[PDB]
C-alpha cells in the first residue's frame, strides 16, 4: 500500500517505492514539479506489519541538495502508514541544518505532516 | 529558509 | 569523514558508508555482536557541505525488523557530522511504533545520541 | 490577548486557561487520553506584548499528571503559538516525560502535536 | 523534593527555582553573568509525590522570552526529570516556539536538550 | 518490555 | 537569534 504517489495539503508530491527488502526509495518535489524542486529520498519501513488496522512504521530522509540547489540541511520523517479507502501517512519530522558549533543549539526544527493519496 | 518550505507542512 | 565505524557510549556499533551520490548505507548493531541484534540502515547526507567550519547535515532510518525479530517500529536520526581531531555525529531521533488510531497520540518517542569513531 | 478561555484539542481534551497581564498562564487541563482522570493544574507563560506584524503569540505550559485520583509520575509541556482571527487556534508541539530509571530514560519522552480550538471536535 | 535552589547548565546559565508543596515550580532563568537584562520569569509544575522505586521525578517549565528590556516573541518549554543522589541532575528536552506568520509557522519550533546540575561550571 | 532495542537509542 | 542562545546551551 505504500508504493506510489502521496501528497501533503500544499500538494507537495512524494513518489516512493516500498521494496520487498524493507527499503523506501523515491523522490520528493513541489506541486509544480520542476526539476529544481526534486530531491532524492531513502528510508525504511516495516515489511511485515500488524494486520489489525494498526499503522505500518516507517521513516525516510531527504538531504536538501540536488543538482540545482543545496540548503546544507536534511529532514527526517518518522511515522506510520495507515491503509484503506482513506489511506494516510502521518509523520513528525526533524530538519537539521549544518551549523557551526556555536549555532548548533538552533540547528534542528521539529514539525509534522500528513500525506494522502489524492490532492 | 533552512530548506524548501513546501516540503514541510506543519510546524 | 562519515564513512567508517561509529559508536555510541553503550558501544552500539554503526557501520556506515557515505556514497558519492549522498547515500548513507550500512548496519547498526549492539555491542554483543550477535546477528539477531543487527539491522539495516539507510539515509542521506549533504555531499557538498559548507567549508567554513559548519557541520554536514545528515539523517538515517532503521526499521526494527531483521531476519530474527520485529518490533513494528522505526527510528529516524537527524543531525550533523562535525569533523576534526575527534570527529562526532550529533543527532536527535524519533522512534515511531505502529499503533491503532486510538493510540497514535503516544506512537512517537524522542531523544538524542552522539557517536564517535572511538570504541568505548 | 485572546487566550483566556476554554479550548479543546483534536482528541477532545479540555484546556481551561487564563492569561494574566504579566505573562502568566493558569488553569486546568483534562486529558481525553492517557493515564489521566479529571482535572489537573497547569501553569505557564505567554508573550504579553506580541509583535505587530501579524505573527502569533508564543506561549507554553506544563501539567504534572498528579491529582487526588491518580499519579502517572509524568509531566507534559506544550510549546506553541496562539493565532487569532476568524478561526482562533493554538498550535502546539508537546513533550510528555515520565519519571524513569536511568536504564529506561531513553524511552522517557513522548512527542506530538496538538491543535486547540474553541470547538470540541468529533 | 530536592529541586528548590539553583541549577546550572554547562555554560553556567542559571535558574533559581522554588519547588513548593503545592507542585509548583516558580523562579527565574538568567545568564551566567546574571545582569537584569538577561533574567526571565520561569513557571512550571513537578510531581510532588514521585515513585519510590528508583525512578526520577517528572517536571516541566516554561519561559516566555519577554522581560522589561527585550522581547524575542518566543517561548521555551523544558520537559524532563530530576534525578537525585550523589550527583543530582535535571535532564530535559526542550521546545522553543517563535511567534510567526502563518507562512513561516512550519519553521516556528526548535527542539533540543539540556542537562542541569547543582555545581556552577 | 521496550518498543525498540534500548541499546540503539543510547539506553537500557 | 530566536531566543537567547545561552538559555539553550549554545552561543
Ligand atoms: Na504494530
Ligand atoms: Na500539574
Amino acid at each position: 500500500g505504500i508504493t506510489g504517489t502521496w501528497y501533503n495539503q500544499l500538494g507537495s508530491t512524494f513518489i516512493v517505492t516500498a521494496g520487498a527488502d524493507g527499503a523506501l526509495t523515491g523522490t520528493y518535489e513541489s506541486a509544480v514539479g520542476n526539476a529544481e524542486s526534486r530531491y532524492v529520498l531513502t528510508g525504511r519501513y516495516d515489511s511485515a506489519p500488524a494486520t489489525d488496522g494498526s499503522g505500518t512504521a516507517l521513516g525516510w530522509t531527504v538531504a536538501w541538495k540536488n543538482n540545482y540547489r543545496n540548503a546544507h540541511s536534511a529532514t527526517t520523517w518518522s511515522g506510520q502508514y495507515v491503509g484503506g479507502a482513506e489511506a494516510r501517512i502521518n509523520t513528525q519530522w526533524l530538519l537539521t541544518s549544518g551549523t557551526t558549533e556555536a549555532n548548533a543549539w538552533k540547528s534542528t526544527l521539529v514539525g509534522h505532516d500528513t500525506f494522502t493519496k489524492v490532492k | 529558509d533552512p530548506a524548501p518550505a513546501w516540503a514541510h507542512g506543519g510546524g
